[PDB]
């Protein structure tokens, strides 16, 4: 049996914290993962003893106290993910990983130039279709989702557009019909009061 | 409550070599 | 570094049909696992090879599962009747050793069992232009790509500029919504964006198409009915640059 | 105070016999064994099994990979006749349960046919036998057991093939 | 008729208890050790030729070598501390029985354990380490240890004296 802490993490981006994995029995080597998105699982470290450093990774496995730690230092956006360790049972007959419980990391992306608005963008191939973008909000603001269940919201969702290292968070809101308009869209949500709303 | 003995794993050893 | 390779990415299957899923291993790496991985983030140890002889697997696999880890074959894992208990990710991993090295991990199979295949449906994608708001207030451009009513949650949403894949200013929702929640087989719908500058946008030769990769029925999966196969497909949206 | 022990664990794969064995070792005694082919945990003394335990199919998968190191070791590149000592376990009283030990010591391949005998004919009850046990070197032994009777009339013999052997050999014994 | 034999001993080695260990993992092939890997030594080293190549295999793997070298704690001191609950304080109290041959004084000291035991003969209350003859520490196989200290005189009151770490105080047995 393993057991992994914590359970979620939101770690601000540029700083850093640390997971921890209890083990019930002797483990002859430990791995940690980091599944992304994408939900590929990528090696971060094999280690059966003491402490090995990995860019701005860090982790620690003592075998006698029966324990491992996994440091994470000055987050960036792709480090979130969910983090799991995984050990191979020393009196285990199967040979295999015992996963633990996992720690789901998110990174909170520092807005610097915040620039809260919501515009209207229309359809390519149609004229009567639109949608709305509530975009350069700062990572403070929650995105509610809607209430009417005729119309339709997203999470707030971060791009990085790499060449000009700009960050932006943004989330979209659509409806089919009618009575729908940009300037209620986000309104099951607290959005900023000096939101820039455009006169269509 | 018996306690679970360890134990050591066998190796795979490769091919790829001759001895007279 | 070792890779490895898993197809199909997503596959869905109606109960008692067969699950097959292929993985190629690391080259030089002789000890294969397969692992299940449920929603709950728990993983399930199945089987393990030895090159071609299996010499591991629990209780479940020897009765419901056939592996295999041939020569002239990549290796591959059945279930021979599906059912809804199965659906998981399916994580194939290689390992130079038996049990003394790192376990590298596949991109991992998709399962999804349904009761029937009735109610699977292709996406319907539409690219949104960047506003003019926008473009004059920030100087910068975004557009959105809508990807909607589809099932199950199967897809892969990319975007492509003059041709050629982007990865840079995107983002897409980290998980589909319903449509309608209240339904237990709801379709689904997903947002993306991809923002560029207002020059770059401002471009009548520049070109940007969304493109959604669904996976589907295949032309073995048997189809009796009136629309048309949910086979699968990609189903894009363009988008030309303006000037204005 | 000094505690010095010696733990070993001991397994090997052997053609063309096909034959596996996975035992543990304690300062010259076994702990226990696995039965290969049945995938259970044997114990020497059954009150062990209140103290430890071990998962059998752990050693299924050595013995996998003994198998398959031992062709790698075929393509990579005489017999050992063994000891037969013949000995009672207690001191032996007339009419007073005992059991005779057939040692057999210092050989290579594992593999032997051990035939108790009372008065000139084999005996199948009351036999017992152990596993091939280690030995510092590169050679094993083995411990062959029977309970008797003690009489004046009986005399008892342990007969050991081996490879390594040109005729199989008897070790006699009597009161 | 030819044989073949893939033999490995992994060996724990306790010079007192769990705090100095050292493993010895042995490889034979027929009736040759091959590979050896020392913990003191932390790599694994050919003994003969036929074991070079799986020492330079397994020696250029960083994380092989790694689970190696904490199988001292991860195998080693982990079963010794469950042994240590009933194999290493067992304790068997020995039989012991005096009687002549042939003269030859015969002390049968019989199923004890541990094997750690001293027995000694005297003459009227005066040890005799002289004309001793002796079988040495025999193994049953089965937990049990018998030895046969015999003594080679012509006889007033000799006594056979064995200490044992299952005794509190010596047993003696005397005859005259
Ligand atoms: C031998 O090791 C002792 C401790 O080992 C413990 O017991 C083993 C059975 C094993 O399980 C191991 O893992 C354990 O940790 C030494 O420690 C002595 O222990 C007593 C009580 O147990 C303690 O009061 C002593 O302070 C402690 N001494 C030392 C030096 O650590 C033995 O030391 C011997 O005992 C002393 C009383 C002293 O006479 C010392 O000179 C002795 O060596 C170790 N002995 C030897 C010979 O190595
Ligand atoms: C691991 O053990 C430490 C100390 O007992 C405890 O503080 C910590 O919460 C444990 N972690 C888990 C995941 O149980
Ligand atoms: C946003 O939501 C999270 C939980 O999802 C909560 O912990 C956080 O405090 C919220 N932030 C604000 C500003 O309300
Ligand atoms: C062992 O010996 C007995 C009698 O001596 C004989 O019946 C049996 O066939 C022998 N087995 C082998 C394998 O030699």
């Amino acid at each position: 049996q393993v057991e992994q802490s914590p359970s979620a993490l939101s770690l601000h981006e540029g700083t850093g914290s640390a997971l921890r994995c209890n083990f019930t029995t002797t483990m002859r080597a430990v791995q940690w993962f980091q599944q992304n998105s994408r939900g590929s699982l990528i090696n971060l470290f094999y280690l059966a003893s003491g402490t090995k450093e990995n860019g701005r990774l860090k982790s620690t496995f003592n075998s006698k106290e029966s324990y491992s730690t996994l440091h994470i230092r000055d987050a960036q956006l792709e480090d979130s993910g969910t983090y799991f360790c995984a050990a191979l049972r020393a009196t285990g007959g199967n040979n295999k990983l015992t996963f633990g419980q996992g720690t789901v990391l998110s990174v909170i992306p520092d807005i610097q130039n915040p620039d809260p608005a919501v515009y209207q963008l229309r359809d390519s191939k149609s004229s009567d279709k639109s949608v709305c973008l509530f975009t350069d909000f700062d990572s403070q603001t929650n995105v509610s989702q809607s209430k009417d269940s005729d119309v339709y919201i997203t999470d707030k969702c971060v791009l990085d557009m790499r060449s000009m290292d700009f960050k932006s968070n943004s989330a979209v809101a659509w409806s089919n019909k009618s009575d729908f308009a940009c300037a209620n869209a986000f309104n099951n949500s607290i959005i900023p009061e000096d939101t820039f709303f455009p006169s269509p | 409550p018996a306690d679970p003995l360890a134990f050591f794993s066998s190796a795979i050893k490769g091919g790829g070599g001759s001895l007279v | 570094d070792p890779k490895v390779i898993q197809t199909p990415r997503y596959l869905v299957k109606g109960q008692g049909q067969k699950a097959k899923m292929r993985c190629i291993p690391e080259k030089g790496h002789p000890v294969v696992f397969w692992y299940q991985q449920n929603k709950n983030n728990e993983f399930k140890f199945l089987i393990n090879f030895q090159n071609q002889e299996v010499l591991q697997q629990i209780d479940m696999t020897e009765k419901r599962f056939s592996a295999e880890c041939p020569s002239n074959s990549p290796c591959s894992l059945e279930i021979q009747s599906s059912e809804a208990g199965d659906s998981a990710l399916y994580l194939c991993a290689s390992s130079l050793n038996w049990s003394q090295d790192t376990q590298y991990f596949g991109p991992g199979t998709r399962l999804l069992v349904l009761e029937d295949l009735k109610n699977v449906f292709p996406p319907e994608v539409a690219v949104f232009e960047p506003s003019e708001a926008e473009i004059s207030h920030t100087q910068k451009a975004t557009l959105v790509c809508l990807a909607t009513g589809f099932y199950p949650d199967h897809v892969e949403l990319s975007w492509w500029v003059n041709g050629k894949e982007v990865h840079s200013g995107v983002c897409t929702d980290p998980q589909p919504l319903k449509e309608q929640p209240a339904l237990n087989d709801s379709r689904y719908a997903l947002s993306s964006r991809l923002r560029v500058s207002a020059t770059f946008w401002q471009n009548p030769r520049n070109h940007f198409r969304c493109q959604v990769q669904f996976y589907g029925l295949s032309e073995n999966d048997e189809w009796t009915q009136d629309r048309a196969k949910p086979v699968t497909q990609i189903v894009s949206a363009e988008a030309w640059g303006r000037a204005d | 105070i000094k505690e010095e022990h010696t733990i070993i664990q001991a397994e090997f794969y052997l053609l063309p016999d096909k034959r596996g064995e996975f035992m543990f070792d304690f300062d010259g005694d076994e702990i226990f064994h696995v039965d290969i082919e049945k995938s259970e945990t044997i114990w020497r003394l059954e009150e062990f099994a209140k103290f430890a335990s071990f998962e059998a199919q752990g050693a299924l998968a050595n013995i996998a990979v003994d198998k398959a190191n031992l062709d790698v070791m075929k393509e990579r590149s005489a017999n050992v006749a063994p000891e037969v000592t013949v000995l009672s376990r207690s001191p032996v009283n007339l009419g007073e349960p005992n059991i005779l030990i057939c040692f057999i010591d210092k050989f290579s391949p594992p593999v032997v046919n051990v035939t108790w005998l009372r008065n000139g004919r084999p005996v199948t009850e009351g036999v017992s036998e152990t596993v091939f046990l280690p030995r510092d070197d590169h050679l094993f032994r083995k411990f062959h057991y029977l309970t008797f009777l003690p009489s004046t009339d009986d005399f008892y013999d342990c007969e050991v093939d081996h490879w390594g052997l040109e005729e199989p050999l008897r070790k006699h014994w009597e009161f | 008729r030819p044989w073949f034999l893939e033999y490995c001993k992994s060996e724990c080695h306790f010079y007192n208890g769990t705090q100095r260990v050292r493993l010895l993992v042995r490889y034979f092939y027929n009736l040759e050790e091959n590979l050896r890997f020392d913990s003191d030594v932390g790599e694994f080293r050919a003994v003969t030729e036929l074991g070079r190549p799986d020492a330079e295999n397994w020696n250029s793997q960083p994380e092989f070598l790694e689970q190696k070298r904490a199988e001292v704690d991860t195998v080693c001191r982990h079963n010794y501390e469950i042994f240590d609950n009933f194999l290493v304080p067992r304790r068997v109290e020995p039989t012991v029985t005096v009687y002549p041959t042939k003269n030859l004084l015969v002390c049968s000291v019989s199923d004890f354990y541990p094997g750690n035991i001293e027995v000694r003969w005297f003459r009227n209350g005066k040890e005799e380490k002289t004309g001793i003859v002796s079988t040495g520490l025999v193994r049953n196989g089965d937990w049990t240890f018998q030895t046969l200290v015999m003594l080679e005189t012509v006889p007033e009151v000799y006594t056979c004296q064995v200490e044992h770490p299952s005794l509190t105080d010596p047993v003696t047995v005397e005859w005259k």
